[PDB]
């Protein structure tokens, strides 16, 4: 679960400038576009039947700086992923039942997020190595599972 | 799996690419094989080298190939057929692989048009994109 | 996808199957909410007691289900649109589920015919229960 | 990672009239003929072009028998999976850089061989017991994971 010094010298500067709130809502927004089934665990939050009611949604927007802040989380303790996520990893297997799947489908609509954001700065050698983080973050949310 | 609305964002979609497909698809392989290296085990006979040309050249055709794809999504089976012979017969590609490749073309394409790879366009993409891989890795000669 | 040699074992192994269709799937089902609790989301409403009435009488119609789509599979996406529409639409079923339902139809047939249940059938069986879930699991409308 | 007290007992006692020939043979067997992508790893086995050929190969039989021993390994060391897969780990993932879905689909083919040798026997009940053994085994040899 770990990058060279230079990556995570790298993917923190990174962090530094990434905003928690835009980022967040869009991320959260577009997996419940792009991955319709994911609809079904916020029905509480209301109208989600298109995109343009989705992106618009206060309560999704709100709950996608939650999330972005948990990856934040992350992303400040790389060697102790599974200890940061214990909590939320109960939440997820054990009371929500979400299949794991879908934690790496999250983890990949935030990448393709930051790269539409940072553009051609979003080098494939930044980009590998928040494949890493990503990764980490959802096998450690995955592991109260198993 | 495709409904006509996707049908629409794909076209008009790719429409945006325009001739660009090569480069993008060239960007997507390198983003690929630094991201998820267990790819390159699929190229061993290749130059994977930073701005190889190899690389360069076979992005042209993946482009072309998707370029190809967008004008028959009516009939993915048949216009593909080739292809499919090619990856899942011959090449034998975990199918795996083929949702890396699609991430990273995504990828890439938002970070050369950030206004116009909107949600809807996003999901219309990603299962185009699908689509394509069930064809490519079924084998139903 | 589903080559022709793939269809005339399907047609095939599912007349083995008979009027057994049914049972079968009210086995899978019991199978796949002990074996995979995070199933058991979708029938909060359901007694997914051992011998269930209900498990039973839903295993039914999954059946009589498949039994359509063996009949139409040359035009799946036709024949069970109205079901589509419900699992995607307004269940909106994550896919991950309908792999775990096809195991588990493929371990209850390994269980009953298990001299009938050869390899070839095996491959055939998955495929077709795969073509099946895409069209389920899609919104195409 | 855990089963009950009578679950360890009622999966053993299954384990106990497993042929240790066959089963592991037909498993690996099934793999290959069922997910043909998988063939890429075994081609210095030979003919693997029709399910006559696989099923009647010597190697893919004898190499079965291996994975059955390891499998047992597994049901036998629960309480210590990500320890007695540690080496294999490294193998599979560092050395053939096999994909861990694979893993899963063979634990899988395992499980549907088990049901048809053991027919009625094979329970639901039991089955789910053997589908955490199976699960807990994938993720062990996933676990050594770059
Ligand atoms: C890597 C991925 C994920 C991360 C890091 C993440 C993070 C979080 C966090 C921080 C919370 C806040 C809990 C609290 O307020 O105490 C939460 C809640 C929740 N998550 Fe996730 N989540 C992830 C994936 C998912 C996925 C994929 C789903 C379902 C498809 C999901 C469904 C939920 C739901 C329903 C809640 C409760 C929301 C509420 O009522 O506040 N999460 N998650
Ligand atoms: C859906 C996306 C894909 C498309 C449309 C695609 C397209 C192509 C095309 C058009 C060619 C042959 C061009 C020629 O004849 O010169 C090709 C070859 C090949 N593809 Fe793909 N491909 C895709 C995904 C993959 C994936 C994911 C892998 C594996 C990582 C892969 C591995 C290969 C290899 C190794 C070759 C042969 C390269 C050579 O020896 O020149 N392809 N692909
Ligand atoms: C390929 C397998 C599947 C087929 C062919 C199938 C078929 C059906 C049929 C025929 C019905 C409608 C019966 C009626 O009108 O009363 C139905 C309902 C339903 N199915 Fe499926 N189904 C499949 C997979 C799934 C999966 C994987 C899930 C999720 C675990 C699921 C969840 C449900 C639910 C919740 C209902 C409504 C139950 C109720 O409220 O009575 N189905 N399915
Ligand atoms: C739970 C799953 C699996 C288990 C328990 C397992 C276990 C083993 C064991 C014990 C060996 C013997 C190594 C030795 O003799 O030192 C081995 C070797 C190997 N495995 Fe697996 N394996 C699994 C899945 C797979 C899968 C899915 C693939 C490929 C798709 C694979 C490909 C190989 C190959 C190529 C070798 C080397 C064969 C040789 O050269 O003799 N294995 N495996």
């Amino acid at each position: 679960v770990q990058l060279s010094g230079e990556e995570k010298a790298a993917v923190l500067a990174l962090w530094d400038k990434v905003n928690e709130e835009e980022v967040g809502g869009e991320a959260l927004g577009r997996l419940l576009v792009v991955y319709p089934w994911t609809q079904r665990f916020f029905d509480s939050f209301g109208d989600l039947s298109n995109p343009g009611a989705v992106m618009g949604n206060p309560k999704v927007k709100a709950h996608g700086k939650k999330v972005l802040h948990s990856f934040g989380e992350g992303v400040h303790h790389l060697d102790n992923l599974k200890g940061t996520f214990a909590a939320l990893s109960e939440l997820h297997c054990d009371k929500l039942h979400v299949d794991p799947e879908n934690f790496r489908l999250l983890g990949n609509v935030l990448v393709v997020v930051l790269a539409r954001h940072f553009g051609k700065d979003f080098t494939p050698e930044l980009q590998a190595s928040y494949q890493k983080v990503v990764a980490g973050v959802a096998n450690a949310l995955a592991h109260k599972y198993h | 799996v495709l409904s006509a609305a996707d049908k629409t964002n794909v076209k008009a979609a790719w429409s945006k690419v325009g001739g660009h497909a090569g480069e993008y698809g060239a960007e997507a392989l390198e983003r690929m094989f630094l991201g998820f290296p267990t790819t390159k085990t699929y190229f061993p006979h290749f130059d994977l080298s930073h701005g190889s040309a190899q690389v360069k050249a076979h992005g042209k055709k993946v482009g072309d190939a998707l370029t190809l794809a967008v004008g028959h999504l009516d009939d993915l089976p048949g216009a593909l057929s080739d292809l499919s012979n090619l990856h899942a017969h011959k090449l034998r590609v975990d199918p795996v692989n083929f949702k890396l490749l699609s991430h990273c073309l995504l990828s890439t394409l938002a970070v050369h048009l950030p206004n116009d790879f909107t949600p809807a366009v996003h999901a219309s993409l990603d299962k185009f994109l699908s689509s394509v891989s069930t064809v490519l890795t079924s084998k139903y000669r």
